[PDB]
RNA sequence: AAACUCCAGUUGACACAAAAUAGACUACGAAAGUGGCUUUAACAUAUCUGAACACACAAUAGCUAAGACCCAAACUGGGAUUAGAUACCCCACUAUGCUUAGCCCUAAACCUCAACAGUUAAAUCAACAAAACUGCUCGCCAGAACACUACGAGCCACAGCUUAAAACUCAAA
């Protein structure tokens, strides 16, 4: 996490592109003499961009810097983008007993109502040597449980020489689950 | 019994002092005790700061009335001095001159092995 | 006159001064030595706030706050801003037993300020509130 | 709280050596138990748990001071040889 | 990382919660338990032994009702870790831990030593624990597993407690 907080009188670098406590723009200026401000005037320096090449920082102080560290907080309450996106993954053997799968095909639907992705991978069997086509069949089977809450992120593969299937599971999108929701209203007025 | 009253009171001036001790003394008297001496052991601060009576107090005036009454009279006394705003803190004791100390031979050597069997 | 390691009582008629002001009016930094942070306030002999520093107020984030090279530096902020007001003699009022216990208080002297005495007031329950449960490492 | 203050664990600093000062407040305090009963603190140790290392700690103090006396006696004789040759 | 930002530090006021140091002591009580202060009441038996069920008790957890609520905290929720993590790690908060009145009647309820009396000479004694024994009495045990189970009965217990088998199986345990 990046925090609204005062940097400090140890400044990164050494050329500083600073701004006044109204935002007046004083330009850049060697750290030693941000520090001589900072005294001269008694405020605390922050970091507003790093994005641009001059490293920007604003002179504020105490109470400025509540105000903002304040704002900022009222904006992401109301707005809480769900930024990461979180790759479970589950490696399946071939010979997986049925209660096994349904104990994992269950944990894979709990992950997908968390809106994760979920990286399934199906390795051959101890002492059991089984048609890449069959071990694609378990895909099938753990998304058929989930017809309308979840699709193929990435198609089944072949991986690590054909020994062992691979693929990507994730949720429906808004528009994926009306127009599933609309298929399936046409074929009750068919039925 | 023989009782021991350890009675710290608010820091006042002598006339409203000895007036507390009268009505603390006849409080004892009210109640069938039978008094004994009274004590002025002085004025001093406290070792810590006593809130009492919605007051907050540095000082107090150190007190003690040796008297005897049935065991019956305590309980009621201690409620008295709860409701006293000019008393501090009051506790009643067993007097200590009642218990006799038993004589002491010395120090018997206790063994090691008792130490670490026990 | 020897030397005594133990303060002068108030009311008592002591010949030690500092500045010409008794240890009753020399001000107090108090340095609160956490786990994970180190909070430094001085104050007058009448209870005036007259600085603070923290390690967190000194740009140090997370576990570097939790370090003695942190609660240095916040020493050394407190020092200055309190040098300003006039201050040169101070009482340290130390409670906690976190890396900044010791560390804070160097600052304080590398800052300009001349300690008197140490007071540890550590918070120790006599019996109080039952403290989390120990932890499984 | 309510009681008087720089007086319980308050040491005076001398000759502006305030490193002698902590160590001196640092060994009052030890001394005392204080620091081992702050730390000892941070976590909730179980009734059980107390009683054990309590226990423990007694015996062991016990077998050290049982340790010493033994060595301290048969230290005696660590005098040179006085038969050198028998 | 999340969480909080009417947040943190100093000072003052402030509990129906919990009881540093003493305690390196080894006491009280039938056991369970009991370690801040004061007071009142008060710790059975002038031979011992004597109950799964009689009589009276019995940590913690838990139930029913009404209260208190600092802190801790199952569960739960969030953060992180992980192949997965219904965990360990971090945060929040509840039942619960407290009081009152009723229940429930369990524990590795363990000095893992039944009560009482006596002995230190015999062989000291499988081993380890805790030196080895005698008298006397009650309780209890008779391969393992099935089994702190089944059925019956009793119980304020109703997902419970107490008492407690058999069949099949094995040559061990
Ligand atoms: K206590
Ligand atoms: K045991
Ligand atoms: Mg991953
Ligand atoms: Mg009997
Ligand atoms: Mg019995
Ligand atoms: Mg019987
Ligand atoms: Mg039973
Ligand atoms: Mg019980
Ligand atoms: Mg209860
Ligand atoms: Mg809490
Ligand atoms: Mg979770
Ligand atoms: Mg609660
Ligand atoms: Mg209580
Ligand atoms: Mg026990
Ligand atoms: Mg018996
Ligand atoms: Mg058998
Ligand atoms: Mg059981
Ligand atoms: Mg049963
Ligand atoms: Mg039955």
């Amino acid at each position: 996490k990046t925090a609204f907080s005062n940097v400090g009188r140890k400044i990164s670098q050494r050329v500083i592109h600073l701004f006044d406590e109204k935002g007046n723009d004083l330009g850049n200026m060697h750290r030693a003499n941000v520090i001589r401000l900072m005294d001269e005037r008694d405020l605390r320096l922050v970091q507003r961009n790093t994005s641009t090449e001059p490293a920007e920082y604003q002179l504020m102080t105490g109470l400025q810097i509540l105000q903002e560290r304040q704002r900022l907080r009222e904006m992401e309450k109301a707005n809480p983008k769900t930024g990461p996106t979180l790759r479970k993954e589950l490696i399946l053997s071939s010979n997986i007993g049925q209660h096994d799968l349904d104990t994992k095909t269950k944990q894979i639907q709990q992950w997908i109502k968390k809106k994760h992705l979920v990286q399934i991978t199906i390795k051959k069997g101890k002492n059991v040597d089984v048609s890449e086509n069959e071990m694609e069949e378990i895909f099938h089977q753990i998304l058929q449980t989930m017809p309308g809450i979840a699709t193929f992120s990435s198609r089944p593969q072949a991986v690590q020489g054909g020994k062992a299937l691979m693929c990507v599971l994730r949720a429906l999108s808004k528009n994926e689950e009306k127009a599933y929701k609309e298929t399936q209203e046409t074929q009750e007025r068919d039925t | 019994p023989r009782y021991e009253l350890a009675l710290i009171l608010k820091a006042m001036q002598r006339p409203e002092t000895a007036a507390t001790l009268k009505r603390t003394i006849e409080a004892l008297m009210d109640r069938g005790a039978i008094v004994r001496d009274l004590e002025n052991l002085g004025e001093r601060a406290l070792p810590y700061r006593i809130s009492a009576h919605s007051q907050q107090h540095n000082r107090g005036g150190y007190f003690l009335v040796d008297f005897y009454a049935p065991t019956a009279a305590v309980e009621s006394m201690v409620e008295h001095l709860s409701r006293d705003i000019d008393v501090i803190r009051g506790n009643i004791v067993k007097h200590p001159l009642t218990q006799e100390l038993k004589e002491c031979e010395g120090i018997v050597p206790v063994p090691l092995a008792e130490k670490l069997y026990s | 006159t020897k030397f005594s390691i133990y303060p002068p009582i108030p009311g008592e008629e002591s010949s030690l001064r500092w500045a010409g002001k008794k240890f009753e009016e020399i001000p107090i930094a108090h340095i609160k030595a956490s786990h994970n942070n180190t909070q430094i306030q001085v104050v007058s002999a009448s209870n005036e706030p007259l600085a603070f520093a923290s390690c967190g107020t000194e740009g140090f984030r997370n576990a570097k706050k939790g370090t003695g090279i942190a609660a240095q530096t916040a020493g050394i902020a407190a020092a200055a801003r309190a040098k300003q007001k006039g201050v040169i003699h101070i009482r340290v009022v130390v409670k906690g037993l976190g890396p900044g216990r010791l560390s804070a208080m160097h600052g304080l002297i590398m800052g300009g300020l001349e300690v008197i005495s140490i007071t540890d007031n550590t918070p120790i329950p006599h019996x109080g509130c039952r403290p989390r449960k120990a932890r499984k490492l | 709280a309510k009681h008087l203050k720089f007086i319980a664990r308050t040491v005076m600093v001398q000759e502006g050596n305030v490193e002698s000062a902590y160590r001196t407040l640092n060994r009052i305090l030890t001394m005392d138990g204080l620091i081992e009963d702050i730390k000892h603190r941070r976590y909730y140790e179980k009734p059980c748990r107390r009683r054990q290392r309590e226990s423990y700690e007694r015996c062991r103090r016990i077998y050290n001071m049982e340790m010493a006396r033994k060595i301290n006696f048969l230290m005696r004789k660590n005098r040179a040889d006085p038969w050198q040759g028998c």
